[PDB]
């Protein structure tokens, strides 16, 4: 698919005004004047991401007592299914289980644990941060910053040359640049 | 001494894990009645399958699944391992650098290669009754050492099968003492300090340590017999040339003078003693001492110690009645009650115990006798438990 | 001579006179510097080294005869003296060294004069194993004790109240083959008793010492204790 080189300087977004929407700004090589000129980039397809850290029991949340049952990735997946949709009406999602790490200020949780990595587009609203379920212990990745999300997913090293693979043109220019690419 | 065919070992372990292991008695002997929590689960094992793939981080909750997995894999070398500070099989959960070894049963090993400085009877893989005289005598001193001046009664003794003998003692708290104490006792028993480098390996100072006194009283009952009966070490130039080169020189020719006018090997040492009676270990005073002559005797039969296996909390060693594939021979319980009646050649291999059972439990063959020592120690443990 | 001789512990949370505070400070520092000097002058066992010190030390109110529980005067003075100077030297290795080393040698001396019965009984009050043999065992075990170690000459061993031990803290008396053994309950002359006492003392003392040095900021919000904050 088509592509064209350019540079980028600014990275601007805001959650409220519109979630799941990012903007990139920089310089673009142009051959008409043999120079680089103005342009921007809009970006959809932003993914809130969650890491489900479990318990290992069906403990009554109202008295705090163990009961004698293990946990399956299927199980926590079930509680996701029937808790998110219970209070947040998940429309569609995706997830994988991963064994991940943590080395900061949270009590008694280790740097090696089960986690249900759940992705979903920023379309869906957010939740209380320290949320937990009856079977699982917590979920990391609630108040995440879509910006750093994109960055530390696609692993960009700061300002650098880029080009635009699969450039599709927009609806109605709202930037002020002679050209634009989504 | 070795095994001759690995062909039988697969099926042999296949049956052994199934119906030839004191899983009841073993679960007991390790968990110790479960008097402590997270006691067994962290008590570690290391397992070693084909091509000797030895691997740490092995443990199971209780006897049942312990069995089931042991039979699922049938490891070919199994080390018991100290109860480290936390979950072995889930070691990498807590912050790194926070998993270590707290408390370990105190282990001892002595080799036959130890005696190789003078050992001329057989090879590094082959043995004979002569070298085994040492495996019959040395243990006596080491045993009675802890039996009379270390306040313990939880001692257990095994011969590895190829070279070494083992002692895995689980004393009341010594299981939980510092490595410093380990090194201490090691330093204590390390009397004759000699490998293959130094010659005058024992600069025994003037005054004796009554420990050494009882040592001597054991020496003059069991060394000279083997020496001048099973070897007659004054037989040709070779042996005594590995001898006279640790001695003062004022008389160092009279000994060879007695060497090569001989029809036995008795008057040689006799005139040795004689000239020693006219020799002067102390030019100052009239205490003509057995320093050099008894250094000779002892150094020629003395338990050479290991400097790193009897202090570390990382070297793990075999399991009770776990096969040594490279001898056939499996862990043979050894007792003072048996030191007077042991022979290494007759005691059985894995092949031989298999052919024994290849004829309900250990309750039929000589394996119930062999584990009489095991369950006897266990009985003592029952008495150890209040 | 006094009860004073004791292993420092348990800061005595009273509340006292500012004057007496700086008094004890100066007094104790004088004692320390002196002991160091007196020591480096002569050798230890010389009777000058005794006379002079047992003069000075008694002069500065720290060693007299029997009295009440702990609110006897000189023992109290010793007590608060140390548990102040603790705040003195928490800011070097060289300093903490010098302080330890000096207190060490002092305790050695000041302790080497107690009557034998008082010695053994106060050891008993100190910790568990600090207990004495029966002198019958001297006769019973003269061969063992003498021939065992070179730390005794001939047969003339005095009537010292020898001591029963757990090997678990004999960690050098035995590995060097310097003592008889009765199931690790080795029996050793008083000399090594003093030695081991002093070594465990050094250990525990340093172990405490570092703590305050890790907990300084309190004083920083006062200035009455500005000299001894870091000005001795
Ligand atoms: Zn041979």
């Amino acid at each position: 698919e088509q592509v064209f080189h350019f540079y980028w300087l600014d990275a601007y977004e805001d959650q409220y005004n519109q979630p799941g929407v990012v903007f990139l700004f920089g310089k673009v090589w142009i051959e008409s004047a043999e120079t680089h000129v103005s342009c921007c980039v809009m970006v959809k397809n932003i993914e809130r991401t969650l890491y489900f850290l479990p318990r290992e029991m069906k403990i009554d949340l109202n008295t705090g007592k163990e009961t004698g049952t293990p946990i399956s990735m299927k199980d926590v997946y079930e509680e996701f299914d029937e808790k998110i949709a219970t209070k947040y009406k998940i429309m569609k999602f995706k997830s994988k289980p991963v064994e991940k790490n943590y080395a900061f200020e949270i009590p008694d949780v280790p740097e090696k644990s089960e986690y249900l990595e759940v992705k979903y587009s920023a379309e869906m609203p957010q939740l209380p941060q320290d949320l937990k379920g009856e079977t699982f212990s917590h979920v990391f990745g609630t108040n995440t910053s879509s910006l750093e999300l994109f960055l530390m997913n696609r692993k960009i090293k700061g300002p650098c040359w880029l080009e635009v693979k699969s450039p599709q043109l927009l609806n109605q220019p709202v930037s002020w640049c002679k050209v634009e690419a989504m | 001494m070795e095994t001759f065919d690995p062909t039988e070992l697969p099926e042999l372990l296949k049956l052994y894990y199934r119906r030839l292991f004191p899983y009841s008695q073993y679960y007991r002997w390790l968990n110790y009645g479960g008097v402590i929590k997270n006691y067994f689960q962290h008590r570690e094992f290391s397992f070693t399958l084909k091509d000797d793939i030895y691997i740490r981080y092995q443990s199971f909750n209780n006897q049942s699944d312990l069995e089931k997995e042991m039979q699922k894999m049938n490891p070919y070398k199994i080390d018991i391992g100290a109860v480290y500070s936390h979950r072995p099989n889930q070691h990498n959960t807590v912050k790194l650098g926070a998993f270590q070894a707290q408390e370990k049963e105190l282990v001892f090993d002595i080799d036959m290669t130890d005696y190789d400085d003078v050992r001329r009877c057989c090879s590094s893989a082959d043995i004979c009754p002569k070298c085994w005289t040492l495996m019959t005598m040395a243990i006596r001193i080491i045993d009675r050492a802890l039996k009379e001046d270390f306040g313990f009664k939880h001692r257990l003794w095994v011969y590895s099968g190829r070279r070494g003998v083992h002692c895995w003692v689980c004393d009341e708290s010594v299981r939980k003492l510092s490595s410093a104490v380990r090194s201490g006792i090691v330093e204590y028993l390390s009397l004759v300090k000699g490998g293959q480098d130094v010659k005058k390996k024992v600069h025994l100072s003037e005054k004796i340590h009554p420990f050494i006194r009882k040592s001597i009283n054991i020496i003059k009952k069991y060394f000279e017999e083997y020496a001048l009966v099973n070897q007659d070490i004054l037989e040709n130039k070779e042996s005594w040339d590995k001898i006279l080169a640790l001695v003062p020189e004022t008389i160092h020719d009279e000994l060879q003078q007695s060497f090569q006018k001989s029809h036995n090997s008795l008057q040689r040492w006799e005139h040795l003693k004689k000239v020693a009676s006219r020799y002067q270990n102390n030019i100052k005073n009239d205490k003509y001492g057995p320093w050099l002559e008894w250094e000779i005797m002892l150094q020629y039969c003395f338990p050479r110690l290991d400097i790193n296996v009897s202090k570390g909390i990382n070297h793990l060693l075999k399991s009770p009645f776990s096969v040594h594939p490279k001898t056939g021979r499996i862990s043979v319980p050894i007792d003072l009650q048996k030191v007077d009646q042991f022979d290494p050649f007759t005691v059985p291999t894995i092949s031989f115990i298999c052919r024994e059972l290849d004829a309900r439990d250990y309750k039929k063959t000589s394996l119930a006798p062999y584990v009489k020592v095991f369950e006897h120690f266990l009985e003592n443990l029952d008495k150890s438990r209040k | 001579y006094p009860h004073c001789l004791q292993f420092y512990l348990q800061p005595p949370s009273e509340n006292i006179s500012l004057i007496e505070f700086e008094n004890l400070a100066i007094d104790r520092v004088k004692l320390l510097k002196s002991v160091e000097n007196l020591g480096v002058s002569y050798v230890k066992g010389t009777e000058q080294y005794q006379s002079k010190l047992e003069s000075e030390l008694r002069k500065l109110k720290f060693s007299y005869r029997e009295n009440l529980e702990d609110e006897y005067e000189p023992r109290r003075r010793d007590h608060i003296s140390h548990f102040i100077l603790r705040l003195a030297y928490c800011q070097s290795e060289e300093l903490r060294r010098w302080f330890i080393q000096q207190e060490m040698d002092l305790l050695r001396f000041r302790f080497s004069i107690l009557p034998k019965d008082k010695i053994q009984d106060f050891l008993k009050d100190s910790q568990l194993q600090f207990e004495a043999i029966s002198d019958e065992e001297k006769t019973l075990r003269e061969q063992e004790i003498v021939a065992s170690s070179p730390s005794l000459s001939g047969l003339k061993l005095g009537f010292e109240s020898i001591y029963k031990i757990p090997f678990a803290d004999a960690l050098d008396l035995f590995r060097g083959r310097k003592v008889y053994l009765e199931d690790g309950f080795a029996y050793v002359p008083l000399k090594d008793i003093v030695a081991i006492i002093l070594n465990e003392f050094r250990a525990k003392l340093s172990k405490a010492l570092a703590l305050t040095a890790r907990s300084l900021p309190a004083v920083q919000s006062d200035e009455r204790l500005q000299p001894l904050l870091n000005h001795l």
